[PDB]
């Protein structure tokens, strides 16, 4: 359909994410600036912020037979904006470390920052496999942006080699769908079926494809072996970016298919995906068991609680609040990992060269960075869905989804998993406080600070008082 | 055994075997005229004969398939390339609704001739040479394209007819001028003749590809150039000469005229001009012709829309 | 008169190939082909299906397939060519540092 | 299933067997006859062919419908071809396509 | 257009599997050409012309180049794989082939039992294409411009020899 100019008002994060590619790259091609091009990214994504209040103040529409705009999109646009503007402000000061050119970064972040937004608003199966596409890329790029160390090169070659296997599942799997079904939209997914056919075979494969690429993009068991090798070799900030920024989008544009297609309330899709839930919970936490790096364990973290938000997915075409659950775990998700994310990119900031090594040595962080030791034992009781923080009140509602649709299997798996986690949450809170043997001065690290300051004073209010998050997500809500 | 259609689809096939033989025997007799200008028929038989009547020595360090491959590639790919080509009307060999998307598969796969040849060549020299000649043969490949989309987005159709019938009045060199000296400068790049002949000329660490190519081999590789050059005359023609479309003379004596003149001017400009430096050249291609093209499609959209009511 | 089962089932089997190839591989280089020829099944799935719908739809995922197999096959032959260039050596085995 | 359209493929098919055919019999009897006795610049230049392929297939599509899209169809191609121009213009001015340095 | 598109899909499952289990790169390469030219032609056969000329143009003529490029320009000459050969050892390709074989029967399984009135195969042109593409399908062509603008910077950033 044409675009009339309401509908480029709905498009405009888009279009500013956009047009500060395109600025930010001409900018480079006038000269080679790491401070003009990092600010004029930041500025990019924070006029996409404001131009997320205006597309607020206008309607809730389809703008193309691809995109559709709503207080869901609105929401999962917000959430992106924030994982890629904490993710520049953490790789300053490591690209200030950095030898080779350190621009192309922050163009890499914003393409993919523009995936996220289309991945926000994405009502098509064209719009969700190019939204994966300019998420996974730039993130080829970024994983191995230090390809002359080892492990990044590493880290980059599996995600780059797995990816595209999972797109080729992805794209395999909605050719399936679309040879059923005429329409490539989310709600003609088996629309054409009735009195008792909506388990077509062939609907069922390509959704069964789809899902495996998405559960790829997700770390969902079994397709979660590649997560703490990439999360450990990529550059920190991109570690970040990893564990936020791509995991929320491609969740929510999962979460808007299976509300809007019907077959989302099949029941083998239902038991297939809680048996991955299952498998994705018991098995992160325990392979989080013992492992003393804390970027691969902050992996496993994530396949357990994309395993709690699949739980709260698998509840959704039973329940009403499934929804809220999905939007109130996935702020403070996103809070807790830019926090964590944070601390290890600022202590491992400026870059050391590929030469030297990269690890964390978070053993007595307390006696030489209090504040950033305060900072992580707030996230590590966060992930561990400890009260008073906001990962406790994801927790709950993610609880409270399971108990009222009767998943008593993935709310047995939550509380056990819950349990591994504390042990292994625990073990890192409390060896931040010990003491160890042996083992700046500019604004822009002071910034990085204050991002996970301000991410740590967020988890405790919310989670102490978390009547306003609540109160957000639940008119964030897309067309019925 | 006697049906007005059968007798149809023989004369329809006899005209595609006098045109492919045509082109042929004219891409040789080019050849010709290039040697003589820088009995004559009889000359060039006797060159034919003494290339069958050579043995045909693949080196024994060499691939054979690769080897044998690349002149094939050299010759068929603009060979067939030309089957597009309307050179009267009735005396199409295929009208595609493809058409000059034809011609573009035709030279994407036309590249893998050079590559085969130098690969193939066991010899790290020609293996540069090849490499150098491929990354200037992709440089404006790049672009050959889009100098064509101006005039499809005038015809408003791929198919060569179309385009013919659509220069009616006036022929596409006067609007498509810029798209004109584009699509020229790149058929002439991509058929690898002057002044883009030797880019492997500009450095002692490279060699020419066909280099160890001797005979039939060699002689294809000849024959494949001057025919190449052939069938991007009769292209330039029907894309922005009218075609066969003239006022007083039979429409394959228009087209016969148009293809000799531009066949001509590639010798002239072969004879004339000096071959610029191998950076110079890729320079020129990537920083120049490409935007100009996609400036004049911009532009040839622009004047399309607003000239219609 | 193409049956649409036909068409499938020929997308299936070169994707099956594609990932046979991805998987018994050691070689980087044929990783990436089987890479490439998965992509491309996948392609020729979207076309067939389009084709039997009468859609246009299909040749338009076919293109967005494509321009993914472009950028993701320059990408992997970039990283290709970097690890050659460090390491003199194209085994994805040697390189598996990372472990649980 | 026309005369014409029939006549046309039997053409075009006896055109590509024959060409083929006359290529492999000038080798046959070459081969019978007559007695007996590197830089990454390459990959950069071929990899921004590729994408700017890429993007050359998409106006291909554009071109042939310019006039069933319109005007907005040109304002969409000009931004596709305004970023295009970019990315070109960043190369550029980055080396990347700058022969000698 | 029916024999056509069997024989051609033939010769793409032969092209392929000739491809998967080739030794030397230039061959294996050669073979994924003539598969890709195989899979234009069943894109023609189907009447999805702009779909194969895209095959031949970008497919067998843009990308594969680009691998023919990396091939020639790292000289793949028996780097102690070629002396090896073990992916045709039983132990090796056996269990893979297995499971992809068990994939396949499920996919295949899945294939039928679909209601089929037969593909036309009536010519979708490339006019309709670029209706579509640069009507409903708008944002997918800008961000596909910005997708390959990713493209471009990832692989210079990574493959620049400095
Ligand atoms: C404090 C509690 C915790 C907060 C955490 C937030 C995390 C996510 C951030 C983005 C969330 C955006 C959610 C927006 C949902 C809006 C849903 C909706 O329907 O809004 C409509 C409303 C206008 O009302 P109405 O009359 O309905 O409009 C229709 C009239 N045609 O229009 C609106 O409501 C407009 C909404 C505009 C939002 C602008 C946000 C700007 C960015 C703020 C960042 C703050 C710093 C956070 C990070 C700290 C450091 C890490
Ligand atoms: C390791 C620790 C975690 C263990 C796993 C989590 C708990 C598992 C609980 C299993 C419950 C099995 C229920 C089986 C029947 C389900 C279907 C049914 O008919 O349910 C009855 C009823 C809903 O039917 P309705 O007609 O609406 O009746 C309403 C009035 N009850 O249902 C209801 O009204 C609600 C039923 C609630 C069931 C109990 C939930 C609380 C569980 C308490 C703790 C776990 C059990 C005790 C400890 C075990 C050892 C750890
Ligand atoms: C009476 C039956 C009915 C009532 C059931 C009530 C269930 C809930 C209350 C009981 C929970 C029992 C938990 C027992 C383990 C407690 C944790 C523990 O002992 O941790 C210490 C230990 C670390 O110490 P160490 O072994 O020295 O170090 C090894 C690593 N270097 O840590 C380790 O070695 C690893 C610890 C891993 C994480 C803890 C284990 C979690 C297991 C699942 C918890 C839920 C159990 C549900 C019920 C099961 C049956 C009783
Ligand atoms: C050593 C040998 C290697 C292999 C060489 C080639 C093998 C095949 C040779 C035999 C070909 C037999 C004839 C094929 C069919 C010809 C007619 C045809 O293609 O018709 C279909 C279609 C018609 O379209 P149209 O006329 O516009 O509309 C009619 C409405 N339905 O028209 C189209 O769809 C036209 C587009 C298809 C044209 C394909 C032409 C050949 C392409 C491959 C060239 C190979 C070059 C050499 C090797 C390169 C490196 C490997
Ligand atoms: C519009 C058509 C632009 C085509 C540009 C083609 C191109 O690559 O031009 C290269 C040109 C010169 O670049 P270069 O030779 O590297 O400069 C050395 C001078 N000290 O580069 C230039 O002249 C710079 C490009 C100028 C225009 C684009 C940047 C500004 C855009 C502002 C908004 C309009
Ligand atoms: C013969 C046994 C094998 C010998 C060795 C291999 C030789 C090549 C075999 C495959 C290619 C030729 C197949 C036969 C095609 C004959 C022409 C034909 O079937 O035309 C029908 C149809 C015309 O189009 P349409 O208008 O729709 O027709 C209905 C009429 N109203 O046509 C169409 O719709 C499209 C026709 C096909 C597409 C064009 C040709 C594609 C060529 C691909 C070559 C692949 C590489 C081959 C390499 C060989 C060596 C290894
Ligand atoms: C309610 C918030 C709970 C998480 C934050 C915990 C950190 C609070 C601020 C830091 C205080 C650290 C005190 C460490 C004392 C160690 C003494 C060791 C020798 C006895
Ligand atoms: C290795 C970790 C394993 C954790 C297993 C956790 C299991 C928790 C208990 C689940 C009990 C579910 C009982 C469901 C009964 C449903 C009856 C329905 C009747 C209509
Ligand atoms: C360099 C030119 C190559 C041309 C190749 C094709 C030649 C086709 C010859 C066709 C001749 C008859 C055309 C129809 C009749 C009109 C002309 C009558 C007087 C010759
Ligand atoms: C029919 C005549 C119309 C004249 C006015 C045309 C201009 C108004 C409509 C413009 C629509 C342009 C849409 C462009 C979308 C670009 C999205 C880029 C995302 C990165
Ligand atoms: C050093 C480890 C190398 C592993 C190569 C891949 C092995 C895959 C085996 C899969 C077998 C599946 C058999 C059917 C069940």
């Amino acid at each position: 359909m044409t675009i009339t100019p309401q509908n480029l008002i709905a498009l405009l994060p888009l279009l500013i994410v956009g047009l500060t590619v395109v600025v930010v790259m001409l900018s480079i091609a006038w000269r080679r600036n790491h401070f003009l091009n990092a600010t004029l990214s930041v500025i990019g994504l924070n006029a996409a912020l404001v131009s997320l209040w205006f597309v607020g103040q206008a309607g809730a529409m389809d703008v193309t037979p691809l995109m559709r705009v709503d207080g869901f999109a609105m929401l999962y646009t917000g959430l992106v904006l924030l994982a890629s503007l904490a993710t520049c402000t953490f790789a300053y000061p490591w690209l200030e470390g950095y030898n080779d050119n350190k621009d192309e970064f922050y163009l890499l972040v914003l393409i993919a920052a523009l995936g996220g937004i289309l991945l926000a608003n994405a009502n098509h199966l064209a719009s969700l496999f190019l939204g994966i596409e300019l998420i996974s890329l730039p993130l080829f790029g970024l994983v191995g942006y230090a390809f002359r160390q080892k492990r990044s090169l590493e880290a980059s070659i599996k995600y780059t080699i797995l990816s595209a296997a999972a797109s080729s599942f992805l794209l395999f799997g909605m050719a399936l769908v679309y040879a059923q079904s005429g329409d490539l939209s989310f709600v003609a997914l088996g629309k054409n079926l009735g009195d008792g056919m909506l388990n077509e075979p062939l609907l069922l494969a390509g959704f069964g494809l789809m899902i495996v690429g998405l559960g790829f993009k997700l770390s969902l068991v079994p397709f979660h072996l590649w997560t703490p090798d990439v999360y450990q070799g990529a550059p920190a900030p991109v570690s970040t970016f990893l564990a936020t920024a791509s995991k929320i989008a491609i969740f929510g544009v999962v979460m808007r298919l299976f509300l809007y297609a019907p077959v989302g309330d099949s029941e083998a899709i239902r038991v297939v995906l809680a048996i991955i839930a299952f498998a994705s919970i018991i098995f992160g936490n325990l392979m989080a068991l013992s492992q003393t790096n804390i970027k691969r364990l902050l992996g496993y973290s994530s396949i357990s609680h994309l395993g709690y938000l699949l739980v709260a997915l698998i509840a959704l075409q039973t329940g009403e609040m499934s929804m809220e659950a999905v939007g109130v775990y996935l702020a403070g998700y996103l809070f807790s990992s830019l926090g964590a994310f944070g601390v290890v990119s600022l202590m491992s900031s400026p870059y050391r060269g590929p030469d030297a090594d990269s690890l964390f040595s978070y053993r007595g962080l307390f006696w030489h960075r209090p504040i950033l030791a305060a900072v992580m034992t707030v996230m590590m009781l966060s992930l561990a869905g400890i009260p008073m923080t906001l990962g406790f009140i994801g927790k709950f509602y993610v609880l409270a989804v399971g108990v009222q649709a009767h998943l008593w299997w993935l709310v047995g798996a939550v509380v056990v998993g819950s349990a591994i986690g504390l042990y292994y949450y625990l073990r890192v809170a409390v060896s931040l406080y010990l003491h160890a043997p042996e083992q700046p001065s500019n604004w822009q690290y002071s910034a990085g600070g204050i991002v996970v300051l301000i991410s740590a004073l967020l988890v405790l209010v919310l989670g102490v008082w978390p009547q306003p998050l609540i109160s957000i997500v639940r008119l964030a809500m897309p067309l019925m | 055994w006697i049906s007005p259609e059968l007798i149809e689809i023989l004369l329809t096939i006899l005209k595609a075997v006098v045109i492919l033989l045509v082109v042929v025997t004219c891409g040789a007799f080019m050849s010709f005229g290039e040697r003589r200008l820088l009995g004559g028929s009889l000359q060039l038989v006797a060159d034919m004969i003494k290339m069958f009547f050579k043995e045909d020595w693949i080196p024994k360090f060499s691939d054979r398939v690769i080897f044998t491959l690349a002149p094939m590639i050299a010759f068929t790919s603009l060979l067939l390339a030309f089957a597009i080509v309307p050179v009267s009307p009735g005396w199409v060999v295929a009208d595609l609704n493809i058409g000059i998307l034809f011609f573009l598969m035709m030279a994407g796969l036309a590249v893998y001739a050079v590559l085969f040849a130098g690969w193939s060549s066991n010899n790290k020299y020609s293996l540069l040479g090849a490499m150098r000649a491929s990354a200037q043969t992709l440089s404006y490949e790049v672009f050959l394209g889009l100098s064509l989309m101006g005039v499809v987005a005038q015809a408003g159709s791929f198919n060569m007819t179309d385009i013919v019938n659509s220069q009616a009045h006036v022929w596409n060199v006067i609007p498509q001028f810029f798209g004109f000296i584009t699509f020229a400068i790149a058929g002439v790049a991509v058929c690898h003749r002057h002044p883009f002949d030797q880019p492997e000329a500009e450095q002692e660490l490279a060699d020419g590809y066909h280099i160890e190519y001797s005979g039939m081999k060699f002689g294809l590789f000849f024959v494949g150039e001057y025919i190449g050059i052939v069938t991007i005359s009769a292209l330039m023609v029907t894309l922005f000469f009218g075609g066969w479309q003239g006022p007083l003379l039979p429409p394959f004596i228009w087209f016969a005229l148009k293809t000799a003149f531009f066949m001509m001017m590639f010798i002239l400009i072969r004879a004339s001009l000096p071959r610029p430096r191998y950076d110079q050249v890729m320079s020129f291609g990537w920083k120049i012709c490409l935007p100009l093209t996609l400036i004049n499609l911009l532009v040839t959209a622009a004047v399309i829309l607003w000239q219609a009511q | 008169m193409i049956p649409l089962q036909h068409g499938l089932i020929l997308a299936a089997i070169l994707f099956v190939l594609g990932l046979t190839g991805l998987v018994i591989r050691r070689n980087l280089l044929f990783m990436l082909i089987g890479l490439e020829i998965m992509i491309n099944a996948s392609a020729l799935a979207f076309v067939v299906a389009g084709s039997y719908w009468g859609q246009t739809d299909g040749q338009v995922m076919y293109i967005l397939a494509i321009s993914l197999a472009a950028a993701e096959a320059s990408i992997g032959l970039a990283l290709l060519l970097q690890l050659h260039r460090r390491r003199q050596n194209l085994n994805i085995d040697s390189v598996s540092e990372m472990r649980g | 299933t026309s005369t014409e359209v029939i006549a046309h493929h039997w053409a075009f098919a006896i055109f590509l067997i024959v060409a083929i055919g006359l290529c492999c019999l000038m080798l046959v009897g070459g081969w019978f006859l007559g007695g007996r006795a590197l830089s990454a610049k390459f990959y950069l230049v071929a990899m921004f062919f590729v994408i700017f392929d890429v993007e050359a297939l998409y106006l291909f599509a554009w071109s042939t419908s310019i006039r069933e899209s319109g005007w907005v169809g040109f304002v969409e191609a000009a931004i596709f071809i305004f970023v295009l121009l970019a990315g070109l213009v960043y190369l550029v001015r980055i080396g990347a396509l700058d022969w000698t340095p | 257009m029916e024999f056509a598109f069997y024989i051609c899909g033939l010769i793409a499952i032969l092209a392929t599997l000739r491809v998967i289990t080739h030794t030397n790169p230039v061959h294996a390469l050669l073979y994924l050409i003539i598969s890709l030219l195989a899979i234009s032609g069943v894109f023609f056969s189907l009447g999805a012309y702009f779909a194969g000329a895209l095959e031949i143009i970008v497919y067998a003529g843009a990308i594969m180049v680009l691998f023919v490029f990396v091939v020639m320009m790292l000289n793949l000459g028996g780097s102690e794989i070629e002396q090896e050969r073990q992916w045709l050892k039983p132990q090796v390709w056996i269990g893979p082939a297995i499971l992809s074989a068990i994939m396949l029967v499920v996919i295949v399984y899945a294939i039928l039992g679909v209601n089929d009135q037969g593909i036309d195969g009536t010519p979708i042109s490339a006019k309709a294409v670029g209706i579509t593409l640069f009507g409903p399908y708008v944002l997918a062509v800008e961000l596909a411009s910005m997708l390959l603008l990713a493209g471009l910077v990832v692989a210079f950033h990574v493959g620049r020899e400095e």
